[PDB]
RNA sequence: GCUUGAGUCUCGUAGAGGGGGGUAGAAUUCCAGGUGUAGCGGUGAAAUGCGUAGAGAUCUGGAGGAAUACCGGUGGCGAAGGCGGCCCCCUGGACGAAGACUGACGCUCAGGUGCGAAAGCGUGGGGAGCAAACAGGAUUAGAUACCCUGGUAGUCCACGCC
RNA sequence: CGCGGGGUGGAGCAGCCUGGUAGCUCGUCGGGCUCAUAACCCGAAGAUCGUCGGUUCAAAUCCGGCCCCCGCAACCA
RNA sequence: AGGACCGAACCGACUAAUGUUGAAAAAUUAGCGGAUGACUUGUGGCUGGGGGUGAAAGGCCAAUCAAACCGGGAGAUAGCU
RNA sequence: GCUCGCCGGAAGACCAAGGGUUCCUGUCCAACGUUAAUCGGGGCAGGGUGAGUCGACCCCUAAGGCGAGGCCGAAAGGCGUAGUCGAUGGGAAACAGGUUAAUAUUCCUGUACUUGGUGUUACUGCGAAGGGGGGACGGAGAAGGCUAUGUUGGCCGGGCGACGGUUGUCCCGGUUUAAGCGUGUAGGCUGGUUUUCCAGGCAAAUCCGGAAAAUCAAGGCUGAGGCGUGAUGACGAGGCACUACGGUGCUGAAGCAACAAAUGCCCUGCUUCCAGGAAAAGCCUCUAAGCAUCAGGUAACAUCAAAUCGUACCCCAAACCGACACAGGUGGUCAGGUAGAGAAUACCAAGGCGCUUGAGAGAACUCGGGUGAAGGAACUAGGCAAAAUGGUGCCGUAACUUCGGGAGAAGGCACGCUGAUAUGUAGGUGAGGUCCCUCGCGGAUGGAGCUGAAAUCAGUCGAAGAUACCAGCUGGCUGCAACUGUUUAUUAAAAACACAGCACUGUGCAAACACGAAAGUGGACGUAUACGGUGUGACGCCUGCCCGGUGCCGGAAGGUUAAU
RNA sequence: AAUUCCUUGUCGGGUAAGUUCCGACCUGCACGAAUGGCGUAAUGAUGGCCAGGCUGUCUCCACCCGAGACUCAGUGAAAU
RNA sequence: CUUUAAUGUUUGAUGUUCUAACGUUGACCCGUAAUCCGGGUUGCGGACAGUGUCUGGUGGGUAGUUUGACUGGGGCGGUC
């Protein structure tokens, strides 16, 4: 879990690393695996879009099983995978008909657990079922916002929805940010909450950490001149100014939410 | 120190090349110019 | 060597003993909604506060968190701190009966080690009520307070200090 | 020096920008209350407006001069 | 093990002298900092002018940048030399 | 020609990029060359670049471009699907020797090798843009085995010596050999073989995956290097012969062993860390459509073919880029001896070279250096510059602390040469012999030879033994920033910027936000433990009052309120 | 004080002598809490200050070796 | 007229329900060896959303511009 890091090279002191040595320490299983190229934040025009990241080690793009559609089939775990381009460990299930699939892996999973999806299978944790049939105030994750989507809510590590109300195919979610949200009954949902949760106790540590995990320094407005962001000038920091976004529009309290469409399926929303 | 010019045969088609100046009407409008003045070299080649 | 100290075994007895996991009801608060109209709340007395944007009262529904009424006791258990809903699981100690057995194995204990209310501190959660700090209102010669209307850490949970 | 703001019962403030007879709180004095003093209750007094001259019938007020207090400016090579 | 230590290639460019119609339109000589990394480099691509890019100096964009160069408007306009 | 000096991890030897004949040979000195110039990277003429195996082309693809249809756009056009381009990566094959005024892994002499085509013969189910395997990948570290290569001895040939000695433990030189073919070693990885079954790999699949059993426990793959052969060959010190007299022809000795040892190779291995680390085709295999007498495939043998372009020369520079024959700039490969830890440095080998003006003189002064009485920062804005310190082993080492540091703290000491311990030791290496073996590139025992530190002691020299080059100045108080980093190329390297961490705030996914008047991309093939923005800037102790001004968020009763 | 005008504030320390430096006092012209406050080990081609060593930096320069200057020969510029 | 009942009707608002316009960066199939695009079968929303014309607000994100003169130098001050 948790290993605070002795002294010894500035930089070095405050590194937290989380080592998790039940996770697989060899290569990934190479069937499912495609090359993930590097935007750098740069669209099709080339032109930057957004800021601050860039750069940073090389990564691969392992394909999860999110749609869950094999269904009534026994799955056997296999090792917990590190994936890279994630937070959460992926687990190596291998079905019966000998097909192997990653998949996000729940908290109380270990290797050899037998889990199986489908409308029955059961409430073990991982196994994923469609809403209707899942009790009332059970948590869950990899949450579908419509049937054969994949997944959407609930995926970053220690994440879970928790189901609160059902009412006609709708059913009231309590989303990780606290905000009340409908979905269709029919959406497939994964029991029990996400792996990793202590992801967010690491502490990287040095500068450079942050440069290999794919992210570039970025500069505060105050520093540029005023002709590079509305902020800006002044001999001696001076800012007088209310706080924007570089490019004008106003932050810290501004709302930014505009939809409309989707509207109805909101209930509470966050505060 | 080190110059400006650093010729590579290569970059210098790729970009000031014919076909490259065939790309888009604003490249041929150049052919078209360099001719019209009577221009022995066209475009850069050999 | 002995069994009269100490301990073990045999079947029982009571217990807010401890840890872990579930679960219930009443109430407070809040939110949506229905009826409904001018005060409510608070005080020694007031005001600050809330309320004609429809409050409080009242009725249905929901969501939360906390603590567990009555039983409850110059009752109980634990070495001490301490321990109160119901239930499951793991588990400690005491007490009794009838014996059987071991055969002084005992007593105290510097340094040592462990546990140790409340507050406080760390990391991450949660956040109903209460409430340091703080604000306002009074009261007073003044009042940095007692009293009143609000209110943050905190109180709660997991682990780690103290 | 350039300008602006003021000077008022014993103290602090009004009043003044619209020239017709200066108010508030505290302090003071006196009488009650108390064993006595404080606090509290009752009453009364005290300046007739920095200052020297104008103005107008009349100046706290408007104007100018002077004496203090307060702030701003007092720079460029 | 390490954005660890000393120090060459390598990269940087802190101090002083020379040089300032230079050997050179920013260098030399002696020392100087980094030197397994947020390093450095080859090749090839991508981003464009009120635009790019910027560990942010209004720096850099072909010896020029508080708005590139080239051609056109254009013999702009100049109460000024 | 002789001598002298300089580089020698280059100022040498090969390349790339880029130049485009500058290479070589004859001839000329008009100009060019910073002078002269018979010379030349100058003029003029002639000559010179040989490939199935090197490279390109070619097969394949990354990022990225172009883009039939298509979606989008006043038009020009933008985006992008299928496809198709695109190496800086992946894909079949050769070496040694000799040779030219100039070319060579291209010519010649040897000895090879690969991919096809076609045919013959023997056997046979072939066949895809489809399936699967493979190809196919990080960093760091550590050790063992090896080789290049060098050293020493041995062997062979030569020498015995200008001024003392020098036939001796003496001096000098040489002692080289490839690819391929065979052998399969160190060493690494991996449990094999058979039968049966299948919700899988978009269809099928004897392949792959998965599940059962049975059965044996070894089999297989991988592989440097060695050892044979290749090679009774070539090369070879030197002699023998003439010499356009510059050199060419003719002959040929030995051609081993041990030791040391790479940064090269085994090794894209092993161990380990997280930051978790290219695709695709060649290649192997599985069948479908399809075709079964075929066609086609497999093996063997023979025969033909292997096109086209580059190949000179320079290539850390006088030929490239800097207007120049310019103290600048530029990537890759090789990397000998002695000392040394070393690719530093000093002196040398290979190999180039003395920098295209010189010759005198020996003033001031300027540049670059050396040295200095006595004093020792009095200099000056300021110890600026100089000076000094400087290596290894050992001793010893404070305040403070985040308990790692501080710390090479500070401050000291020893250090050469000869001999003895030991007629060179501790170690390392490992022969001969002998023994064992399901016998070979095997293992034990055994110690020959070789190499070889470090220490103690004894003596001895000089003023000085880390003698040179090389090679920390140290300490105390204090500001600012936590730290390593980055920046104004060409006057500013900082106290500025970044930074991990912190907080606020926005965002429920067709997300916010950005680029594009649009389609559409990035965000992200991510999902509130994520992502955007703003501010502060590790860590410790902390973060107090004000919601009047301004901004944002929330509330809608009432007032005001546009087009219609 | 990287803020302090009056100012070389005042006192103390260090120097024969200190407008700087260190430590204190508080009248903060005009510090102050994330345009962060206050401490802080280590780090620094960072700012200030004091020691020891070291010396031509200096008192005061002296001498020496090299490259220029100077003379002869060849070639032969420039700003103005 | 007054105070107001219901039917019909003009349209007006609010709410509920439906789906056939429209959306679908849901699923599946076909062109098609193609996560583009089109077509279709669905499911999901649904007269909202989004786009056009008009219109109020906001709008240094962007652009064009103005910001006097005298003056014992000019700015400040004063003055016209």
């Amino acid at each position: 879990a948790v290993v605070k890091c002795k002294p010894t090279s500035p930089g070095r002191r405050h590194v937290v690393k989380v080592v998790n040595p039940e996770l697989h320490k060899g290569k990934p299983f190479a069937p499912l695996l495609e090359k993930n190229s590097k935007s750098g934040g740069r669209n099709n025009n080339g032109r930057i879009t957004t800021r601050h990241i860039g750069g940073g080690h090389k990564q691969a793009y392992r394909i999860v099983d999110f749609k869950r559609n094999k269904d009534g089939i026994p799955a056997v775990v296999e090792r917990l995978e590190y994936d890279p381009n994630r937070s959460a460990n992926i687990a190596l299930v291998l079905y019966k008909d000998g097909e192997r699939r990653y998949i996000l892996a729940p908290k109380g999973l270990k290797a050899g657990d037998q889990i199986q999806s489908g409308v029955d299978a059961a409430i073990k944790p991982g196994n994923t079922l469609p809403m209707r049939n899942i009790p009332v105030g059970s948590t869950v994750h990899n949450v579908e916002m419509k049937p054969g989507k994949g997944g959407q809510l609930a995926r970053s590590a220690g994440t879970y929805v928790q189901i609160v109300a059902r009412d006609g195919a709708y059913v009231t979610l309590r989303l990780r940010s606290g905000e009340m949200r409908k979905v269709e009954a029919d959406c497939r949902a994964t029991l029990g909450e996400v792996g990793n949760a202590e992801h967010m106790l690491r502490v990287l540590g040095k500068a450079g950490a942050a440069r290999w995990r794919g992210v570039r320094p970025t500069v505060r407005g105050t520093a540029m001149n005023p002709v590079d962001h509305p902020h800006g000038g002044g001999e001696g920091r001076n800012f007088g100014k209310h706080p924007v976004t570089p490019w004008g529009v106003q932050t810290k309290g501004k709302k930014t939410r505009s939809n409309k469409r989707t509207d109805k399926f909101i209930v509470r929303r966050r505060s | 120190m080190k110059r400006t010019f650093q010729p590579s045969v290569l970059k210098r088609n790729r970009s000031h090349g014919f076909r490259a100046r065939m790309a888009t009407k604003n490249g041929r409008q150049v052919l078209a110019r360099r001719r019209a003045k009577g221009r022995a070299r066209l475009t850069v080649s050999k």
